[PDB]
Protein backbone atom coordinates (compact mmCIF):
# COMPACT_ATOMS: atom_id res chain seq x y z
CA UNK A 1 0.00 0.00 0.00
CA UNK A 2 1.16 3.81 -0.17
CA UNK A 3 1.22 5.92 2.55
CA UNK A 4 1.70 9.70 1.78
CA UNK A 5 2.50 11.25 5.74
CA UNK A 6 2.95 15.30 6.61
CA UNK A 7 3.85 16.80 9.32
CA UNK A 8 3.89 20.57 10.70
CA UNK A 9 3.06 20.34 14.31
CA UNK A 10 6.83 22.21 15.15
CA UNK A 11 9.58 24.66 13.34
CA UNK A 12 10.08 22.01 10.65
CA UNK A 13 7.66 20.60 7.88
CA UNK A 14 7.96 17.27 6.17
CA UNK A 15 6.59 15.05 4.16
CA UNK A 16 7.06 11.19 3.17
CA UNK A 17 5.71 8.76 1.02
CA UNK A 18 6.12 4.94 1.18
CA UNK A 19 5.49 2.52 -1.80
CA UNK A 20 4.63 -0.32 -0.32
CA UNK A 21 8.23 -0.28 1.65
CA UNK A 22 10.37 1.90 -0.28
CA UNK A 23 10.56 5.57 1.13
CA UNK A 24 10.43 8.99 0.05
CA UNK A 25 11.21 11.91 2.35
CA UNK A 26 12.04 14.94 2.26
CA UNK A 27 12.68 17.54 5.88
CA UNK A 28 13.53 21.16 6.29
CA UNK A 29 13.62 23.81 8.43
CA UNK A 30 9.96 25.84 8.03
CA UNK A 31 9.61 28.98 10.96
CA UNK A 32 7.19 31.18 9.77
CA UNK A 33 6.73 29.45 6.18
CA UNK A 34 4.66 26.28 7.09
CA UNK A 35 1.84 27.35 4.94
CA UNK A 36 4.10 28.54 2.10
CA UNK A 37 6.06 25.30 1.82
CA UNK A 38 3.60 22.53 2.85
CA UNK A 39 1.77 22.25 -0.31
CA UNK A 40 4.54 22.42 -2.81
CA UNK A 41 6.27 20.24 -0.58
CA UNK A 42 3.46 17.61 -1.29
CA UNK A 43 3.56 17.77 -5.13
CA UNK A 44 7.28 17.38 -5.49
CA UNK A 45 7.28 14.26 -3.69
CA UNK A 46 4.37 12.67 -5.87
CA UNK A 47 5.82 14.06 -8.80
CA UNK A 48 9.49 13.00 -8.06
CA UNK A 49 7.86 9.23 -7.16
CA UNK A 50 5.30 9.20 -10.13
CA UNK A 51 2.60 8.83 -8.34
CA UNK A 52 -0.49 10.59 -8.02
CA UNK A 53 -2.86 11.65 -5.19
CA UNK A 54 -5.54 9.45 -6.16
CA UNK A 55 -2.73 6.30 -5.49
CA UNK A 56 -2.47 7.01 -1.93
CA UNK A 57 -4.18 4.77 0.38
CA UNK A 58 -3.90 6.45 3.46
CA UNK A 59 -3.22 9.92 4.64
CA UNK A 60 -0.85 10.09 7.64
CA UNK A 61 -0.93 13.46 9.76
CA UNK A 62 0.77 15.18 12.69
CA UNK A 63 -1.85 15.04 15.27
CA UNK A 64 -0.44 16.99 17.50
CA UNK A 65 0.94 18.57 20.49
CA UNK A 66 3.26 21.00 19.23
CA UNK A 67 2.04 24.80 18.26
CA UNK A 68 -1.63 24.93 18.21
CA UNK A 69 -1.26 27.01 14.76
CA UNK A 70 1.14 24.47 13.23
CA UNK A 71 -1.43 21.47 14.45
CA UNK A 72 -3.70 23.00 12.84
CA UNK A 73 -2.12 23.38 9.88
CA UNK A 74 -1.15 19.83 9.33
CA UNK A 75 -4.30 18.45 9.68
CA UNK A 76 -6.00 21.37 7.51
CA UNK A 77 -4.07 20.86 4.89
CA UNK A 78 -4.35 16.64 5.66
CA UNK A 79 -8.38 16.93 5.40
CA UNK A 80 -8.25 18.58 2.07
CA UNK A 81 -5.98 16.39 0.57
CA UNK A 82 -8.20 13.83 2.14
CA UNK A 83 -12.06 15.10 1.69
CA UNK A 84 -10.42 15.98 -1.77
CA UNK A 85 -9.17 12.15 -2.80
CA UNK A 86 -11.21 10.36 -0.65
CA UNK A 87 -8.30 8.96 1.54
CA UNK A 88 -8.77 7.31 4.94
CA UNK A 89 -6.75 8.94 7.62
CA UNK A 90 -4.20 8.19 10.24
CA UNK A 91 -2.96 10.38 13.52
CA UNK A 92 0.40 10.56 14.35
CA UNK A 93 1.62 11.82 17.93
CA UNK A 94 4.32 13.74 17.45
CA UNK A 95 5.73 12.60 20.55
CA UNK A 96 5.70 8.94 19.42
CA UNK A 97 7.26 10.37 15.93
CA UNK A 98 10.06 11.78 17.47
CA UNK A 99 10.52 8.25 19.46
CA UNK A 100 10.22 6.46 16.02
CA UNK A 101 13.08 8.89 15.15
CA UNK A 102 15.77 7.62 18.06
CA UNK A 103 14.67 4.19 16.96
CA UNK A 104 15.85 3.78 13.72
CA UNK A 105 18.80 6.90 14.19
CA UNK A 106 20.36 4.73 16.87
CA UNK A 107 18.25 1.71 18.05
CA UNK A 108 16.44 3.94 20.96
CA UNK A 109 14.20 1.65 22.73
CA UNK A 110 13.37 3.72 25.41
CA UNK A 111 12.45 7.48 24.99
CA UNK A 112 11.29 10.47 27.01
CA UNK A 113 9.90 12.64 24.49
CA UNK A 114 9.53 16.25 25.49
CA UNK A 115 8.64 19.48 23.44
CA UNK A 116 8.97 23.23 24.61
CA UNK A 117 5.03 23.96 24.85
CA UNK A 118 5.90 27.36 26.32
CA UNK A 119 4.33 28.78 29.39
CA UNK A 120 7.13 27.35 31.39
CA UNK A 121 5.49 23.65 30.00
CA UNK A 122 6.73 20.87 28.02
CA UNK A 123 4.53 18.45 26.58
CA UNK A 124 5.21 14.86 27.97
CA UNK A 125 5.56 10.75 26.98
CA UNK A 126 6.93 7.96 27.91
CA UNK A 127 7.30 5.62 25.10
CA UNK A 128 9.14 2.24 24.66
CA UNK A 129 9.42 -0.30 22.14
CA UNK A 130 8.30 -3.94 22.39
CA UNK A 131 9.81 -6.60 20.03
CA UNK A 132 7.10 -6.24 17.67
CA UNK A 133 8.15 -2.70 17.22
CA UNK A 134 4.89 -1.41 18.45
CA UNK A 135 5.81 1.69 21.05
CA UNK A 136 3.65 1.78 24.01
CA UNK A 137 2.95 4.75 26.28
CA UNK A 138 0.45 7.08 24.66
CA UNK A 139 -1.50 7.10 28.18
CA UNK A 140 1.32 8.89 29.29
CA UNK A 141 1.15 12.28 27.37
CA UNK A 142 0.38 15.34 29.31
CA UNK A 143 1.18 19.03 29.38
CA UNK A 144 3.19 19.75 32.56
CA UNK A 145 5.40 22.09 34.69
CA UNK A 146 9.84 20.68 34.89
CA UNK A 147 8.75 19.72 38.27
CA UNK A 148 5.84 17.50 37.75
CA UNK A 149 7.94 15.71 34.84
CA UNK A 150 10.80 15.30 38.10
CA UNK A 151 8.32 13.75 39.90
CA UNK A 152 7.48 11.59 36.87
CA UNK A 153 11.28 10.39 36.18
CA UNK A 154 11.03 9.42 40.44
CA UNK A 155 8.58 6.61 39.37
CA UNK A 156 10.67 5.52 36.56
CA UNK A 157 13.82 3.74 36.25
CA UNK A 158 16.72 2.79 34.14
CA UNK A 159 18.09 3.96 31.08
CA UNK A 160 16.28 6.51 28.64
CA UNK A 161 16.79 8.33 25.28
CA UNK A 162 15.81 11.95 25.30
CA UNK A 163 14.14 13.55 22.29
CA UNK A 164 12.76 16.43 21.75
CA UNK A 165 12.71 20.49 22.01
CA UNK A 166 11.81 20.22 25.88
CA UNK A 167 15.32 19.24 26.36
CA UNK A 168 16.53 21.39 24.42
CA UNK A 169 14.65 24.32 26.89
CA UNK A 170 15.21 22.87 29.89
CA UNK A 171 19.02 20.87 29.87
CA UNK A 172 18.24 19.90 33.23
CA UNK A 173 15.06 18.56 33.40
CA UNK A 174 16.26 15.28 34.55
CA UNK A 175 18.89 16.53 37.08
CA UNK A 176 18.26 14.63 40.55
CA UNK A 177 15.65 12.04 38.58
CA UNK A 178 17.81 8.73 39.29
CA UNK A 179 17.82 7.66 35.18
CA UNK A 180 20.25 7.26 32.85
CA UNK A 181 19.43 9.99 30.36
CA UNK A 182 21.35 9.30 27.15
CA UNK A 183 20.50 12.38 24.12
CA UNK A 184 18.20 11.14 21.88
CA UNK A 185 19.84 13.18 18.83
CA UNK A 186 16.21 14.18 17.43
CA UNK A 187 15.19 17.45 17.67
CA UNK A 188 11.70 17.64 15.64
CA UNK A 189 9.39 15.09 14.15
CA UNK A 190 9.90 13.54 10.48
CA UNK A 191 7.38 12.64 8.70
CA UNK A 192 9.82 9.52 7.40
CA UNK A 193 8.97 8.28 11.03
CA UNK A 194 5.67 8.50 10.50
CA UNK A 195 5.28 6.03 8.11
CA UNK A 196 6.22 3.05 10.02
CA UNK A 197 3.79 3.45 12.61
CA UNK A 198 0.89 4.57 9.60
CA UNK A 199 1.66 1.19 8.31
CA UNK A 200 1.05 -0.47 11.32
CA UNK A 201 -2.24 1.31 12.25
CA UNK A 202 -3.23 0.90 8.51
CA UNK A 203 -2.85 -2.70 9.06
CA UNK A 204 -5.05 -3.08 11.99
CA UNK A 205 -7.41 -1.31 10.36
CA UNK A 206 -6.82 2.35 12.95
CA UNK A 207 -8.13 4.67 9.68
CA UNK A 208 -10.55 7.08 9.94
CA UNK A 209 -12.85 8.84 7.62
CA UNK A 210 -11.41 12.69 7.14
CA UNK A 211 -14.54 13.96 9.59
CA UNK A 212 -12.84 12.01 11.73
CA UNK A 213 -9.48 13.39 12.38
CA UNK A 214 -8.77 15.42 15.48
CA UNK A 215 -5.76 17.04 16.86
CA UNK A 216 -4.15 16.83 20.08
CA UNK A 217 -3.74 20.03 22.17
CA UNK A 218 -3.22 18.20 25.62
CA UNK A 219 -3.08 21.73 27.22
CA UNK A 220 -6.92 22.70 26.64
CA UNK A 221 -6.54 25.58 29.45
CA UNK A 222 -6.77 28.14 26.94
CA UNK A 223 -9.10 30.89 27.29
CA UNK A 224 -9.12 34.07 29.33
CA UNK A 225 -11.62 34.26 32.72
CA UNK A 226 -15.05 33.84 32.74
CA UNK A 227 -17.59 36.87 33.33
CA UNK A 228 -18.55 37.56 37.07
CA UNK A 229 -21.57 34.86 37.34
CA UNK B 1 -19.67 27.65 -13.58
CA UNK B 2 -19.71 26.63 -9.67
CA UNK B 3 -17.79 27.92 -7.22
CA UNK B 4 -17.08 26.94 -3.52
CA UNK B 5 -17.08 29.26 -0.85
CA UNK B 6 -15.44 29.05 3.08
CA UNK B 7 -15.67 31.67 5.57
CA UNK B 8 -14.00 31.05 8.25
CA UNK B 9 -12.52 34.56 9.60
CA UNK B 10 -13.80 35.22 13.05
CA UNK B 11 -16.39 33.30 14.91
CA UNK B 12 -18.60 31.58 12.05
CA UNK B 13 -18.13 28.69 10.35
CA UNK B 14 -19.96 28.89 6.69
CA UNK B 15 -20.07 26.61 3.78
CA UNK B 16 -21.84 27.46 0.50
CA UNK B 17 -21.97 26.80 -2.92
CA UNK B 18 -22.60 29.45 -5.90
CA UNK B 19 -23.90 28.49 -9.36
CA UNK B 20 -23.40 31.48 -11.49
CA UNK B 21 -26.43 30.26 -13.69
CA UNK B 22 -28.85 28.49 -11.16
CA UNK B 23 -27.74 30.74 -7.76
CA UNK B 24 -27.40 29.70 -4.68
CA UNK B 25 -26.97 25.55 -3.97
CA UNK B 26 -25.98 25.50 -0.76
CA UNK B 27 -25.79 27.34 2.57
CA UNK B 28 -24.15 25.96 6.21
CA UNK B 29 -23.57 27.63 8.89
CA UNK B 30 -22.36 27.47 12.24
CA UNK B 31 -22.10 30.17 14.68
CA UNK B 32 -19.94 29.74 17.48
CA UNK B 33 -22.23 32.26 19.34
CA UNK B 34 -22.15 30.60 22.90
CA UNK B 35 -18.71 29.29 22.89
CA UNK B 36 -17.87 33.17 23.68
CA UNK B 37 -20.73 34.51 25.22
CA UNK B 38 -19.45 33.80 28.90
CA UNK B 39 -16.23 35.44 27.59
CA UNK B 40 -17.68 38.80 26.89
CA UNK B 41 -15.51 38.42 23.37
CA UNK B 42 -14.50 35.82 20.98
CA UNK B 43 -11.53 34.24 22.38
CA UNK B 44 -9.13 33.71 19.47
CA UNK B 45 -7.89 29.63 20.19
CA UNK B 46 -11.46 28.34 21.07
CA UNK B 47 -13.01 30.19 17.84
CA UNK B 48 -9.84 28.57 15.70
CA UNK B 49 -10.78 25.16 17.39
CA UNK B 50 -13.83 24.93 16.37
CA UNK B 51 -13.74 25.92 12.96
CA UNK B 52 -11.26 22.58 12.56
CA UNK B 53 -14.29 20.55 13.99
CA UNK B 54 -16.60 22.25 11.86
CA UNK B 55 -15.10 22.98 8.48
CA UNK B 56 -15.21 19.33 6.66
CA UNK B 57 -18.44 18.54 7.78
CA UNK B 58 -19.81 21.35 6.75
CA UNK B 59 -18.49 20.83 3.41
CA UNK B 60 -19.75 17.10 3.39
CA UNK B 61 -23.26 18.54 3.78
CA UNK B 62 -22.97 21.06 1.24
CA UNK B 63 -22.44 18.93 -1.41
CA UNK B 64 -24.65 16.60 -0.27
CA UNK B 65 -27.24 19.58 0.19
CA UNK B 66 -27.04 20.12 -3.42
CA UNK B 67 -26.25 16.66 -4.19
CA UNK B 68 -23.37 17.87 -6.06
CA UNK B 69 -19.89 16.08 -6.42
CA UNK B 70 -16.22 17.10 -6.64
CA UNK B 71 -16.22 17.31 -10.54
CA UNK B 72 -19.38 19.91 -10.36
CA UNK B 73 -17.05 22.35 -8.50
CA UNK B 74 -14.70 24.42 -10.84
CA UNK B 75 -13.62 26.40 -8.10
CA UNK B 76 -13.07 26.86 -4.27
CA UNK B 77 -12.97 30.17 -2.54
CA UNK B 78 -11.89 30.86 0.86
CA UNK B 79 -11.45 33.90 3.35
CA UNK B 80 -7.99 34.49 3.64
CA UNK B 81 -8.27 38.31 5.55
CA UNK B 82 -9.16 40.02 7.30
CA UNK B 83 -9.56 38.47 10.67
CA UNK B 84 -8.30 36.84 13.41
CA UNK B 85 -5.37 34.63 11.87
CA UNK B 86 -5.72 31.54 13.85
CA UNK B 87 -9.47 31.43 12.43
CA UNK B 88 -8.50 32.46 8.85
CA UNK B 89 -5.77 29.48 8.84
CA UNK B 90 -8.26 26.51 9.46
CA UNK B 91 -10.23 27.33 6.34
CA UNK B 92 -7.83 28.62 4.29
CA UNK B 93 -5.28 25.46 4.90
CA UNK B 94 -8.36 23.05 4.19
CA UNK B 95 -9.56 25.37 1.31
CA UNK B 96 -6.27 25.28 -0.65
CA UNK B 97 -5.73 21.88 -0.30
CA UNK B 98 -9.02 20.60 -1.21
CA UNK B 99 -8.42 22.75 -4.27
CA UNK B 100 -5.30 20.99 -4.69
CA UNK B 101 -7.29 17.62 -4.78
CA UNK B 102 -9.71 18.45 -7.21
CA UNK B 103 -7.11 19.69 -9.38
CA UNK B 104 -9.41 23.11 -9.20
CA UNK B 105 -8.37 26.59 -8.95
CA UNK B 106 -7.97 28.12 -5.26
CA UNK B 107 -9.53 31.60 -4.66
CA UNK B 108 -7.99 33.87 -1.54
CA UNK B 109 -11.04 36.15 -1.23
CA UNK B 110 -11.27 39.61 1.00
CA UNK B 111 -13.79 39.26 3.79
CA UNK B 112 -15.29 43.37 3.28
CA UNK B 113 -15.39 42.35 -0.15
CA UNK B 114 -17.78 39.76 0.62
CA UNK B 115 -20.06 41.63 2.94
CA UNK B 116 -19.80 44.40 -0.05
CA UNK B 117 -21.61 42.18 -2.76
CA UNK B 118 -23.72 39.76 -0.27
CA UNK B 119 -26.32 42.48 -1.98
CA UNK B 120 -25.75 41.06 -5.50
CA UNK B 121 -27.72 38.08 -4.43
CA UNK B 122 -30.77 39.23 -4.09
CA UNK B 123 -33.48 39.90 -6.46
CA UNK B 124 -32.37 42.81 -8.61
CA UNK B 125 -28.53 42.91 -7.84
CA UNK B 126 -27.35 46.87 -7.55
CA UNK B 127 -25.58 47.75 -11.29
CA UNK B 128 -21.88 50.33 -10.76
CA UNK B 129 -21.41 52.73 -9.69
CA UNK B 130 -22.81 53.02 -5.90
CA UNK B 131 -21.93 54.43 -2.96
CA UNK B 132 -21.23 51.09 -0.12
CA UNK B 133 -21.81 51.60 3.16
CA UNK B 134 -19.62 49.23 5.05
CA UNK B 135 -21.10 48.89 8.68
CA UNK B 136 -19.50 45.92 11.20
CA UNK B 137 -17.98 45.13 14.49
CA UNK B 138 -14.31 46.55 13.23
CA UNK B 139 -15.10 48.40 10.55
CA UNK B 140 -17.40 51.58 9.29
CA UNK B 141 -16.99 52.85 6.05
CA UNK B 142 -18.19 54.48 2.82
CA UNK B 143 -17.11 53.62 0.14
CA UNK B 144 -16.98 55.00 -3.91
CA UNK B 145 -17.45 51.89 -5.96
CA UNK B 146 -17.29 52.45 -9.97
CA UNK B 147 -16.66 48.17 -10.42
CA UNK B 148 -15.09 45.23 -8.68
CA UNK B 149 -11.69 46.44 -6.87
CA UNK B 150 -12.59 50.12 -7.36
CA UNK B 151 -13.18 50.71 -3.84
CA UNK B 152 -12.34 54.26 -2.72
CA UNK B 153 -12.61 55.10 0.53
CA UNK B 154 -14.77 58.18 1.08
CA UNK B 155 -14.76 58.00 4.84
CA UNK B 156 -14.31 55.76 7.67
CA UNK B 157 -14.14 55.87 11.53
CA UNK B 158 -11.58 57.41 13.67
CA UNK B 159 -12.46 54.95 16.54
CA UNK B 160 -15.51 52.42 17.40
CA UNK B 161 -17.35 51.39 14.56
CA UNK B 162 -20.50 51.21 14.41
CA UNK B 163 -21.15 47.57 15.66
CA UNK B 164 -18.65 47.58 18.70
CA UNK B 165 -20.23 50.66 19.62
CA UNK B 166 -23.22 48.97 19.68
CA UNK B 167 -22.25 45.92 21.45
CA UNK B 168 -20.35 48.19 23.79
CA UNK B 169 -23.85 49.84 25.03
CA UNK B 170 -25.50 46.53 24.60
CA UNK B 171 -23.62 45.44 27.15
CA UNK B 172 -23.93 48.20 29.82
CA UNK B 173 -27.22 47.71 29.52
CA UNK B 174 -26.31 43.84 30.93
CA UNK B 175 -27.08 42.00 28.05
CA UNK B 176 -25.27 38.63 26.07
CA UNK B 177 -22.45 39.56 23.85
CA UNK B 178 -22.97 40.84 20.95
CA UNK B 179 -25.48 42.10 21.87
CA UNK B 180 -26.04 44.97 18.99
CA UNK B 181 -28.83 42.62 17.93
CA UNK B 182 -30.69 42.27 21.11
CA UNK B 183 -30.07 46.10 22.31
CA UNK B 184 -32.10 46.72 19.22
CA UNK B 185 -34.84 44.47 20.19
CA UNK B 186 -35.34 46.32 22.99
CA UNK B 187 -34.76 49.28 21.63
CA UNK B 188 -38.57 48.70 19.92
CA UNK B 189 -40.54 49.16 23.50
CA UNK B 190 -38.37 52.70 23.43
CA UNK B 191 -40.20 55.76 23.16
CA UNK B 192 -38.73 58.35 20.73
CA UNK B 193 -37.06 61.34 21.98
CA UNK B 194 -37.34 60.49 25.70
CA UNK B 195 -33.47 61.18 25.51
CA UNK B 196 -31.84 62.25 22.66
CA UNK B 197 -27.99 61.35 22.10
CA UNK B 198 -25.66 63.33 20.03
CA UNK B 199 -24.89 62.60 16.09
CA UNK B 200 -21.20 62.38 15.93
CA UNK B 201 -19.27 64.63 13.52
CA UNK B 202 -22.55 65.78 11.79
CA UNK B 203 -21.91 69.86 12.35
CA UNK B 204 -19.07 70.18 10.40
CA UNK B 205 -18.66 68.46 6.89
CA UNK B 206 -16.73 65.72 6.42
CA UNK B 207 -17.96 61.79 6.02
CA UNK B 208 -15.97 60.44 8.41
CA UNK B 209 -17.11 58.46 11.82
CA UNK B 210 -16.68 58.52 15.54
CA UNK B 211 -19.13 56.54 17.70
CA UNK B 212 -16.87 56.18 21.38
CA UNK B 213 -18.55 59.55 22.73
CA UNK B 214 -22.00 57.45 22.31
CA UNK B 215 -20.53 54.68 24.79
CA UNK B 216 -19.91 57.81 27.39
CA UNK B 217 -23.03 59.17 26.21
CA UNK B 218 -25.08 56.28 27.29
CA UNK B 219 -23.32 54.66 30.08
CA UNK B 220 -23.98 58.21 31.65
CA UNK B 221 -27.31 58.41 31.19
CA UNK B 222 -27.67 55.08 32.36
CA UNK B 223 -26.12 56.16 35.57
CA UNK B 224 -28.70 59.58 36.30
CA UNK B 225 -31.39 56.98 35.80
CA UNK B 226 -34.09 54.41 36.26
CA UNK B 227 -33.71 50.98 36.09
CA UNK B 228 -37.19 49.99 35.17
CA UNK B 229 -37.08 48.13 31.37
CA UNK B 230 -39.14 50.66 29.92
CA UNK B 231 -36.04 53.76 30.86
CA UNK B 232 -33.75 51.25 29.81
CA UNK B 233 -35.60 50.72 26.44
CA UNK B 234 -35.50 54.68 25.97
CA UNK B 235 -31.78 54.50 26.02
CA UNK B 236 -31.56 51.82 23.59
CA UNK B 237 -33.80 53.27 21.51
CA UNK B 238 -31.90 56.76 22.07
CA UNK B 239 -28.43 54.93 20.77
CA UNK B 240 -29.87 53.56 17.96
CA UNK B 241 -31.72 56.62 16.85
CA UNK B 242 -28.35 58.71 16.96
CA UNK B 243 -26.52 56.02 15.30
CA UNK B 244 -29.12 55.01 12.53
CA UNK B 245 -29.15 58.91 11.62
CA UNK B 246 -25.44 59.53 12.16
CA UNK B 247 -25.52 57.11 9.14
CA UNK B 248 -27.92 58.28 7.47
CA UNK B 249 -26.75 62.08 7.50
CA UNK B 250 -23.04 60.51 6.11
CA UNK B 251 -24.62 58.67 3.32
CA UNK B 252 -26.65 61.55 2.00
CA UNK B 253 -23.13 63.68 2.36
CA UNK B 254 -21.68 60.62 0.43
CA UNK B 255 -24.40 60.13 -2.23
CA UNK B 256 -24.04 64.32 -2.86
CA UNK B 257 -20.57 64.17 -3.32
CA UNK B 258 -20.39 61.32 -5.70
CA UNK B 259 -23.67 62.10 -7.71
CA UNK B 260 -24.46 58.29 -7.41
CA UNK B 261 -28.10 56.93 -6.73
CA UNK B 262 -27.55 53.50 -5.69
CA UNK B 263 -26.73 53.03 -2.15
CA UNK B 264 -25.46 49.39 -1.06
CA UNK B 265 -25.39 48.52 2.88
CA UNK B 266 -23.53 45.93 4.42
CA UNK B 267 -21.99 44.17 7.26
CA UNK B 268 -23.81 42.66 10.54
CA UNK B 269 -25.07 46.51 11.29
CA UNK B 270 -26.63 46.44 7.76
CA UNK B 271 -29.36 43.58 9.40
CA UNK B 272 -30.31 46.73 11.90
CA UNK B 273 -33.98 47.03 11.11
CA UNK B 274 -34.09 50.64 12.03
CA UNK B 275 -31.55 51.49 9.65
CA UNK B 276 -32.85 49.31 6.80
CA UNK B 277 -36.08 51.63 6.97
CA UNK B 278 -34.30 54.78 7.26
CA UNK B 279 -32.02 54.10 3.74
CA UNK B 280 -34.84 52.71 2.43
CA UNK B 281 -36.84 56.25 3.20
CA UNK B 282 -34.16 58.51 2.12
CA UNK B 283 -33.34 56.68 -1.77
CA UNK B 284 -37.29 57.07 -1.92
CA UNK B 285 -36.85 60.57 -1.63
CA UNK B 286 -33.89 60.59 -4.01
CA UNK B 287 -35.40 58.73 -6.37
CA UNK B 288 -33.01 56.21 -6.24
CA UNK B 289 -32.30 52.95 -4.70
CA UNK B 290 -31.64 51.10 -1.78
CA UNK B 291 -29.35 47.51 -1.61
CA UNK B 292 -28.81 45.15 1.03
CA UNK B 293 -28.48 41.49 1.48
CA UNK B 294 -31.42 39.63 3.23
CA UNK B 295 -30.46 39.77 7.11
CA UNK B 296 -28.90 36.33 7.18
CA UNK B 297 -26.25 37.25 5.08
CA UNK B 298 -25.54 40.61 6.42
CA UNK B 299 -23.40 38.65 9.41
CA UNK B 300 -20.95 36.70 8.64
CA UNK B 301 -21.65 33.61 6.02
CA UNK B 302 -20.32 31.23 3.23
CA UNK B 303 -22.54 32.57 0.69
CA UNK B 304 -20.91 35.45 0.09
CA UNK B 305 -17.58 34.30 0.02
CA UNK B 306 -18.88 31.73 -2.80
CA UNK B 307 -20.17 35.08 -4.88
CA UNK B 308 -16.97 37.16 -4.39
CA UNK B 309 -15.08 34.41 -5.16
CA UNK B 310 -16.79 33.73 -8.81
CA UNK B 311 -16.46 37.22 -9.05
CA UNK B 312 -12.45 37.31 -8.86
CA UNK B 313 -12.03 34.18 -10.46
CA UNK B 314 -13.67 35.27 -13.50
CA UNK B 315 -11.22 38.45 -12.65
CA UNK B 316 -7.84 36.12 -12.47
CA UNK B 317 -7.34 36.07 -8.47
CA UNK B 318 -6.50 33.02 -8.89
CA UNK B 319 -3.66 31.88 -6.10
CA UNK B 320 -0.24 29.33 -6.32
CA UNK B 321 0.46 26.60 -3.51
CA UNK B 322 1.33 28.77 -1.56
CA UNK B 323 -1.25 29.48 0.91
CA UNK B 324 -1.50 33.03 2.83
CA UNK B 325 -3.45 35.46 5.31
CA UNK B 326 -3.75 38.25 5.98
CA UNK B 327 -5.68 38.90 9.13
CA UNK B 328 -5.16 42.92 8.56
CA UNK B 329 -5.86 43.86 4.79
CA UNK B 330 -6.84 47.06 3.59
CA UNK B 331 -9.91 46.83 1.02
CA UNK B 332 -7.50 49.68 -0.52
CA UNK B 333 -4.95 47.13 -1.91
CA UNK B 334 -7.51 44.72 -3.84
CA UNK B 335 -6.48 45.14 -7.52
CA UNK B 336 -8.80 45.81 -10.55
N1 LIG C 1 -29.71 43.89 14.25
C1 LIG C 1 -28.51 44.44 14.54
N2 LIG C 1 -28.43 45.67 15.02
C2 LIG C 1 -27.19 46.22 15.30
N3 LIG C 1 -26.00 45.61 15.14
C3 LIG C 1 -26.01 44.35 14.64
C4 LIG C 1 -27.29 43.70 14.32
N4 LIG C 1 -26.99 42.48 13.85
C5 LIG C 1 -25.64 42.34 13.84
N5 LIG C 1 -25.06 43.44 14.33
C6 LIG C 1 -23.63 43.63 14.53
O1 LIG C 1 -22.90 42.99 13.51
C7 LIG C 1 -21.59 42.68 13.98
C8 LIG C 1 -21.16 41.34 13.36
O2 LIG C 1 -21.14 41.50 11.93
P1 LIG C 1 -19.77 41.44 11.07
O3 LIG C 1 -19.33 39.99 11.07
O4 LIG C 1 -19.93 42.22 9.82
O5 LIG C 1 -18.77 42.31 11.91
P2 LIG C 1 -17.32 41.80 12.40
O6 LIG C 1 -17.00 40.40 11.88
O7 LIG C 1 -17.21 42.09 13.89
O8 LIG C 1 -16.63 43.05 11.64
P3 LIG C 1 -15.27 42.99 10.81
O9 LIG C 1 -15.67 42.18 9.56
O10 LIG C 1 -14.95 44.45 10.63
O11 LIG C 1 -14.37 42.32 11.82
C9 LIG C 1 -21.72 42.74 15.50
O12 LIG C 1 -21.13 43.90 16.06
C10 LIG C 1 -23.19 42.92 15.79
O13 LIG C 1 -23.42 43.62 17.03
FE1 LIG D 1 -17.69 40.22 8.93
Amino acid sequence: MRILAIDTATEACSVALWNDGTVNAHFELCPREHTQRILPMVQDILTTSGTSLTDINALAYGRGPGSFTGVRIGIGIAQGLALGAELPMIGVSTLMTMAQGAWRKNGATRVLAAIDARMGEVYWAEYQRDENGIWHGEETEAVLKPEIVHERMQQLSGEWVTVGTGWQAWPDLGKESGLVLRDGEVLLPAAEDMLPIACQMFAEGKTVAVEHAEPVYLRNNVAWKKLPG
Amino acid sequence: MRVLGIETSCDATGIAIYDDEKGLLANQLYSQVKLHADYGGVVPELASRDHVRKTVPLIQAALKESGLTAKDIDAVAYTAGPGLVGALLVGATVGRSLAFAWDVPAIPVHHMEGHLLAPMLEDNPPEFPFVALLVSGGHTQLISVTGIGQYELLGESIDDAAGEAFDKTAKLLGLDYPGGPLLSKMAAQGTAGRFVFPRPMTDRPGLDFSFSGLKTFAANTIRDNGTDDQTRADIARAFEDAVVDTLMIKCKRALDQTGFKRLVMAGGVSANRTLRAKLAEMMKKRRGEVFYARPEFCTDNGAMIAYAGMVRFKAGATADLGVSVRPRWPLAELPA
